[PDB]
């Protein structure tokens, strides 16, 4: 929840 | 960028968009063939988009170049975010012009209170979502190491620094990762992480580029 990638970091796991 | 302003077209000529069928991260052009971004922005297939202002419209200053190599720091840790840096080699050299230009690497680390320019196409809201078409900018100071550690106890390594505003309201955000923090014409930081965006006592946390200059140069020379 901390990294600043779009849409989020967790979304890519 | 929350609480920033519209930069103006091509006023940040080293800013790039990393695209995987959509914008997902920023980056900084450091020579005609190489970009600096965050390690957590790695993907296997990246198209680098240089010269962008409106990322949703072909306006005529763009250059779209595929990445040939995307090189994450070998000591990057995805749990702690230490060593959050990546080098991207372009498949062909960009054509450098007034709208597509490199940014210098630092010769020394920056001090607390130095004002920097942070830019990107990330979210412009601190609650909910609103993504811009055009590039946004924020002027923000580097904080003292003690203030940074006090904001994020147990989490700040020697490869990170904080910049921004402890009162909240102005920060980088999702979609800004990998993009530049430029201070006195040098690339000092890479957008990395924070707790929420633009929240009180939770400034942005940035990779400390001055710790990597030798690594960058050697990686480029051997690739
Ligand atoms: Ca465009």
């Amino acid at each position: 929840i901390s990294t600043r990638k779009y849409p989020s970091d967790w979304e890519e796991w | 960028i929350v609480g920033g302003y519209t930069c103006g077209a091509n006023t940040v000529p080293y800013q790039v968009s990393l695209n995987s069928g959509y914008h997902f991260c920023g980056g900084s052009l450091i020579n005609s063939q190489w970009v600096v971004s965050a390690a957590h922005c790695y993907k296997s297939g990246i198209q680098v988009r240089l010269g962008e202002d409106n990322i949703n419209v072909v306006e005529g200053n763009e250059q779209f170049i595929s990445a040939s190599k995307s090189i994450v720091h070998p000591s990057y840790n995805s749990n702690t975010l230490n060593n959050d840096i990546m080098l991207i080699k372009l498949k062909s050299a960009a054509s450098l012009n007034s709208r597509v230009a490199s940014i210098s690497l630092p010769t020394s680390c920056a001090s607390a209170g130095t004002q920097c320019l942070i830019s990107g196409w990330g979210n412009t809201k601190s609650s909910g979502t609103s993504y811009p078409d055009v590039l946004k900018c924020l002027k923000a100071p580097i904080l003292s190491d003690s203030s940074c550690k006090s904001a994020y106890p147990g989490q700040i390594t020697s490869n990170m620094f904080c910049a921004g505003y402890l009162e909240g309201g102005k920060d980088s955000c999702q979609g800004d990762s990998g993009g530049p923090v430029v201070c006195s014409g040098k690339l000092q930081g890479i957008v990395s992480w924070g707790s929420g965006c633009a929240q009180k006592n939770k400034p942005g946390v940035y990779t400390k580029v001055c710790n990597y200059v030798s690594w960058i140069k050697q990686t480029i020379a051997s690739n």
